[PDB]
């Protein structure tokens, strides 16, 4: 359990951006696309988002960065199998 | 002048009619009879028709 | 002043003016007025105080 | 690239008149007969108001004559009969048409209060009525012979004309003469001729009507409507699924009475088509048209012309616009509420093991609730095989399912709400904790925040369904996360009633108890030395006391002593956390000592520390409290022993005046109030003695004879404290209780001698019933007004919003301490708390910087101010914001449940709203009526009138029901003369000099005056100086800023003076208006820039004007608002709270701020 969220809100200004922040970082969980970056504690994802928050190793900047760079990930995968579409002349 | 209610507008508009006397009626149905008669013998005055017929 | 305001004179004409006040619109006739008016507080069928 | 043709994420909306071919555009047929259904086969007669071929299959994916049963044809066309095989949906969705005989009316714009084919033919109604039903003749296109365009003849007259002139003249009768009017009208040339007429004649009569038309008639042509679609061609018919015929038990039937109507269309256009083919005499035809204008007006808007009756039945029927209305006032079902699953409700009880941050809730609730997470959580594990089987599973109520509903209530929030919801605390979110029982369980600190007594009230639970749903109900309307009012930054989460029984009788001093005088270690050793009943509760004790000061930097200082204090006080110390003094802890903590102690840790140690701390206050102020043993019986009211003699002496008075007003001494009415008067001051003695009785009469004694002190008596303990009764209620239990009134408000002169404590009898009783009725009648009432009023205010407010973040003024509204004629109705500091400054403040000595132009003034800030003697701060204010349609945060100020500044995107037009509102309840010319009064800005009945201009007056002509007024200013012209009738007393001096805005008579003036005269600051200032007047004399505590917005809100609308762009005299945006001359004045023209004059619009008043339509359709008069917008072709965009609330789609706020602002910037851009 959280009993209050205010150090969070400590952590990104806004309160609002907040909770999207932590709810963009909370499905990044629960949809199984990655992992906690800090101890569950039986938390659900919504509340291990926002001890991610606490710890301010999760934010809309590390995100975003992060995003960016797995789009990049998947170009280098994906590379030699689009290029090979060369039949598009 | 004009209530709305259109059973009034109604009501009025036919009520300046006047009642048909006995003859008539026999006046009007003798004026119908004319003119009937005059488009069946204007029908019979033409060949196509017979000839269609 | 009451009467200095009344647009009417003689009964005929009361009875119209409230015949056309309570079923306005349609042509007033005398056996109306009368009828209505006569039904309405006067009569043992459509009135009682008991 | 290809923009886009079919489904996308729409913006905006379009409203407007609709073309024939437009209604055939929708139509997928026409329906061509008043059958509904067969009769027997149930199937739809073919082109009938329920039909396959036009709008859909009965059921789903299936041909009606039943030769393609497959879901696999699908786009197929039947050969038989043509339907689309496709879901029944889609007879939810295809419209139809019909195709009238002869011309229609559309009776919306035919008999809109600004009729709208009137006015835009300059045509006044009754005459187009009078044509509409064929008692007259219109022309149209007159040419040049005798007439008139618009001039309107009758029988015999038409025919001596048409005898006159057979050609180059024209007159129609009916609604083919209307249409074609609409149709022959050029609107330019009009606009061309009427700029001229404009420009040519003065009068003021003629160029404002003028002016107006004009406007009025560029304003159609620019919407891009043809007059000619205000008569109806064809008329659309609503899909079947809308207006359903669907059966009922004992095979009963039940269907809309939309059917009624369009049947009725039908049928008498089907027989008007018959009556022309049959060559009928015109006075049938004509019935027959009228008939059909008749059945279509009922269709649409019913109630206009005759109000039709539905068959069999009485009851008039409901038509479109009744559909569209709805009912409740103005309600369109986003409004009067609409049904929601995942939620619940029940009876609540109390929990006090409960940590502020949870609640009760039933097991039996929580699985139904959480049922579908149930199921997903029970396959997850592994422990259903299959999705069926896991309902078969908490059907059963097998034993596995309570430890996963355990699983998934967790860190799930659920949302909990009361009735009467008034302020944003009205719902507030809490974790589930699993409770055996049907009633919902609520920690005792929240009842304050909901009004919820435990007499029988009921909640409603919510689950939060989707994870932003959680993380909102977390973050933002979790309890903890609201521990301050709104409305001012005072504590909603203060203790109540048994709590404060407890904490003070906890820390309380009698004279002489069980370990007197003694010394001790510390606070446990007192605990210990109480728990073992050698010490009592209240014993006065030194004790050494270790206590903090964080008052180094961001630091906890330790420093230890020994306090002279209680037992009881000793013991609480424990529970006080970190850097608070024990100066708190060492009074006799009543209820207002209890809340600043709780104020006073949140504005030093944070959030969490007060979280804690208020539970552990709870928890200690009902354990204390019940180990009390406080009670009531019979014996602990105690009445004065010298009641009945003051009954006696006061009673004497009154035959004293009987004996005078026999001899005829003194004058009845005189009497009256001589008698009335002493019988008062009776009560008051009796009171006044009933109170020292009850307060000091313990007598006790230490080591001497006697002393004595504040008395330990229960009831008064309870007054004393806060916890529950007051003086007046104890009063009325001792002494005797006041004196009644008739209904008339004639105060009797016989009060009531008996109290309660004693008994009353028939006719006391008997008196006190009306007082009682009047007073549930009043409050009920006043609950009604509340809401009204609340509902009045979001109207105005609602899509007000903090968006930019410094608009960057330095205007604002100078702070003051209130200083009313006595001593301090109000502290500077209150007022100035939490505000941002505008400019940076002077020591009395200066170049010396205390407060550095824009800051948070917080309690430190304040403080400072405070050091020092300043009386006077100037403060940025919602009301003076720069920035256009909308607040900045660094104007409005830091006030929430979190002492930070204001977030981006918060709301705050609804939360100012709300926070007038809630109190609402509380109030009793003056009064709550007042409050209305003064936000509808009414001129009231007796106003003064102020000086228009400053200099030397004098008196001029004579008595003609206005005796004038002659103002002369010193360099400036004399003509400004002011009629001012003779017969109210008046108050300026004939030879003296007087200011713009000085008192030229006497009574309450008009705001707009004080707008006019004095100017915006001023205006701001008297309202809300006289509505805090109002909530503050009901001991009402509410901050200046939300009325401050309410205020901007009533202002945002001014008339312009000067020009060179827009016209004269338009009330229109100062937000549009200044953002148009702070461009206008660089750039453009060099200045062209006009000069306006604010103006003051009521709220109820300045709540019509709204740019988004589908927002005025909600809470106004839905049929004429969509009218209104339907001719200018209005583009509603959206962009505010209620339209996006209607619509569906995320609130242009909070946390939708995000999201509407990307999408806003998308927008009028690449
Ligand atoms: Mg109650
Ligand atoms: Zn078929
Ligand atoms: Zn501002």
């Amino acid at each position: 359990a959280r009993v209050t969220v205010q150090d969070a809100v400590e952590k990104i200004g806004n309160r609002f951006d907040l909770v999207l922040v932590a709810a963009r970082r909370a499905r990044q969980m629960q949809v199984g696309g990655k992992d906690p970056l800090v101890p569950e504690e039986n938390d659900k994802t919504t509340v291990i988002a926002l001890r991610e928050i606490e710890e301010g190793l999760i934010n809309n900047q590390i995100l975003d960065v992060r995003e960016r760079q797995e789009q990049q990930e998947q170009e280098a995968a994906e590379l030699q199998a689009v290029t090979a579409i060369a039949e598009g002349r | 002048g004009r209530t709305t209610d259109p059973v009034r507008m109604y009501m009025r508009e036919m009520g300046t009619v006047e009642l048909l006397t006995r003859e008539g009626e026999i006046d009007i149905a003798k004026r119908i009879e004319d003119g009937i008669n005059q488009v069946q013998c204007s029908v019979a005055e033409y060949p196509e028709a017979i000839t269609y017929l | 002043e009451t009467l200095r305001v009344d647009p009417t004179n003689d009964r005929l004409s009361a009875l119209v003016e409230i015949y056309r006040m309570m079923r306005p619109g349609e042509p007033p006739t005398r056996e109306a007025a009368e009828s209505l008016f006569e039904n309405l507080f006067f009569s043992e069928d459509r009135y009682d105080l008991s | 690239l290809k923009a886009q043709t079919k489904t996308e994420e729409f913006d905006a909306i379009k409203i407007a008149l609709a073309s024939p071919d437009m209604i055939r555009s929708w139509s997928f047929g026409e329906v061509k007969k008043p059958e509904t259904i067969n009769y027997r086969t149930f199937k739809p007669e073919r082109d009938g108001l329920f039909c396959a071929r036009i709008f859909g299959p009965v059921k789903d994916y299936e041909c009606l004559c039943g030769k393609y049963k497959r879901l696999k044809h699908r786009g197929v066309i039947c050969e038989k009969c043509g339907v689309e095989v496709t879901q029944t949906k889609v007879r939810r969705e295809r419209m139809g048409h019909i195709e009238l005989a002869s011309p229609t009316a559309h009776i919306w714009f035919l008999k809109s209060l600004p009729s709208r084919i009137g006015l835009l033919l300059d045509m006044p109604l009754r005459d187009i009525e009078r044509v509409l039903y064929f008692e007259s003749y219109v022309v149209i296109e007159g040419g040049m012979t005798n007439l008139e365009r618009q001039q309107i003849l009758t029988e015999e007259q038409y025919l001596d004309a048409l005898e006159e002139f057979g050609d180059e003249f024209d007159a129609k009768m009916g609604a083919e003469a209307i249409q074609a009017l609409l149709k022959s009208m050029d609107l330019e040339q009009e606009c061309e001729q009427l700029r001229e007429e404009l420009n040519e004649t003065n009068s003021e009569t003629k160029r404002k009507k003028l002016t107006k038309r004009i406007k009025l008639l560029e304003a159609f042509v620019q919407s891009g409507n043809k007059p000619e679609w205000m008569i109806l061609t064809v008329l659309p018919v609503l899909p079947p699924d809308l207006r359903p015929l669907v059966p009922l038990d004992g095979g009963r039937f039940a269907t809309s009475d939309l059917n009624d109507l369009y049947r009725r269309v039908i049928n008498r256009n089907n027989r008007l088509k018959r009556l022309l083919d049959l060559a009928a005499p015109d006075i049938i035809v004509r019935n027959e048209k009228r008939m059909l204008q008749e059945a279509v007006d009922a269709l649409l808007d019913n109630g206009r012309r005759g109000r039709a009756i539905t068959g069999s039945n009485k009851r008039p029927l409901k038509s479109l616009a009744d559909m569209i209305k709805g009912k409740q006032g103005r309600f369109r079902q986003n409004l009067l509420g609409k049904r929601v699953d995942y939620s619940g409700r029940s009876v609540i009880t109390v929990g006090p093991y409960l940590r502020l941050h949870q609640c009760g809730l039933p097991k039996k609730m929580a699985l139904e609730l959480f049922k579908p997470f149930i199921y997903g959580k029970l396959e997850l594990r592994g422990l259903a095989t299959t999705i069926k089987a896991a309902k078969k599973m908490v059907e059963r109520e097998e034993a596995v399912v309570w430890d996963i509903l355990d699983e998934v209530i967790r860190e799930h929030p659920v949302l909990l709400n009361r009735a009467p919801t008034l302020h944003r605390l009205g719902i507030q979110a809490f974790e589930p904790v699993l409770i055996e029982g049907k009633a919902i369980q609520l920690h005792p600190l929240v009842c304050a925040a909901y009004n919820a007594d435990f007499d029988g009230d009921q909640m409603a639970v919510h689950v939060p369904l989707t994870l932003e749903a959680q993380l909102e109900a977390r973050a933002l309307m979790m309890s903890t996360n609201n521990i301050l009012s709104p409305a001012n930054g005072e504590p909603i989460i203060v203790p109540s009633q048994d709590v404060v029984l407890g904490l003070y009788y906890m820390t309380r001093d009698c004279v002489n108890a069980k370990g007197e005088g003694m010394v001790l270690t510390g606070p446990k050793e007192a605990e210990r030395l109480y728990r073992s009943g050698l010490a009592s509760l209240h014993a006065r004790v030194k004790v050494r006391i270790t206590e903090y000061e964080k008052d180094a930097n961001g630091e906890l200082v330790a420093k230890t002593s020994l306090k002279d204090t209680t037992v009881g006080r000793a013991i609480l110390w424990m529970i006080v956390p970190k850097g608070l003094p024990y100066s708190i802890v060492n009074q006799a903590l009543g209820k207002k000592a209890i809340s600043k102690m709780l104020n006073t840790c949140y504005r030093i140690l944070g959030l969490k520390p007060t979280v804690i701390f208020a539970d552990q206050i709870m928890y200690t102020g009902f354990a204390y409290a019940a180990r009390s043993g406080a009670s009531v019986g019979i014996d602990d009211m105690v009445i004065p022993e010298k009641k009945h003699e003051i009954i006696s002496e006061a009673e004497a008075e009154v035959a004293e005046i009987q004996e005078q007003f026999q001899s005829g001494l003194v004058t009845a009415g005189e009497r009256y109030n001589k008698v009335i008067d002493i019988w008062a001051a009776a009560n008051d003695r009796v009171s006044k003695a009933m109170m020292d009785n009850l307060q000091t009469e313990t007598v006790i004694n230490r080591d001497g004879q006697e002393e004595k002190q504040v008395s330990f008596n229960s009831i008064y303990m309870m007054a004393d404290s806060g916890a529950r009764g007051s003086a007046a209620q104890i009063r009325q239990l001792a002494g005797m209780r006041g004196l009644m009134a008739k209904p008339d408000g004639s105060i009797i002169e016989t009060p009531i001698t008996a109290n309660f404590r004693e008994g009353l009898n028939v006719l006391q009783y008997f008196i006190s019933t009306h007082g009682a009725r009047k007073g549930l009648a009043d409050t009920a009432l006043k609950t009604a007004n509340s809401g009204y009023l609340t509902r009045r205010l979001v109207d105005v407010a609602q899509d007000l919003v903090v968006t930019e973040d410094d608009c960057g003024t330095h205007e604002g509204i100078m702070m003051t301490p209130v200083i009313e004629g006595g001593d301090v109705k109000e502290p500077l500091r209150d007022r100035v708390l939490g505000r941002v400054t505008a400019e940076d403040v002077l020591k009395p000595g200066t170049a010396d910087i205390l407060v550095p132009r824009n800051t948070l003034l917080h309690e430190q800030w304040c403080d400072l101010l405070e050091e020092n003697s300043v009386d006077a701060v100037k403060v940025r204010s919602v009301v003076s914001c720069d920035t256009d349609f909308g607040v900045c945060a660094h104007c409005y100020g830091r006030d929430l449940a979190r002492g930070h500044i204001i977030n981006k995107g918060e709301a705050i037009g609804v939360i100012a709203a709300q926070s007038i509102g809630e109190p609402g309840t509380q109030l009793t010319t003056g009064g709550l009526p007042r409050v209305a009064d003064l936000f509808e800005a009414r001129r009231p009945k007796e106003p003064a009138i102020l000086a228009e201009i400053s200099g030397i007056v004098s008196f001029g002509k004579e008595t003609k029901g206005k005796r004038r007024l002659v103002i002369t200013p010193v360099d400036g012209s004399d003509p400004y003369e002011e009629m001012i009738p003779k017969w109210r007393q008046l108050n300026v001096f004939e030879g003296e000099r007087v200011e713009r805005g000085d008192v030229i008579s006497d009574g309450p003036e008009a705001p707009h005056d004080i707008l006019r005269l004095r100017g915006v600051h001023a205006v701001t200032r008297y309202i809300v100086n006289e509505v805090q007047d109002v909530y503050r004399l009901q001991g009402v505590k509410i901050n200046d800023k939300h009325i401050e917005v309410i205020v901007r809100q009533m202002l945002r609308k001014a008339t312009i003076v000067n020009a060179g762009s827009s016209d004269f005299l338009e009330g229109e945006q100062v937000e549009y208006s200044r953002v148009k001359i702070a461009n206008r004045e660089l750039e453009a023209n060099g200045k062209v820039g006009a000069t306006y004059s604010r103006d003051l619009l009521g709220i109820t008043k300045a709540s019509l004007a709204t740019e988004s339509f589908i927002s005025a359709a909600s809470f106004q008069e839905t049929t004429r608002v969509l009218t209104e917008a339907a001719v200018a072709g209005k583009r509603d965009e959206l962009r505010g709270l209620k339209e996006n609330v209607i619509v569906g789609r995320l609130i242009p706020a909070g946390t939708g701020y995000a999201y509407h602002q990307d999408r806003m910037r998308r927008r009028a851009a690449g």
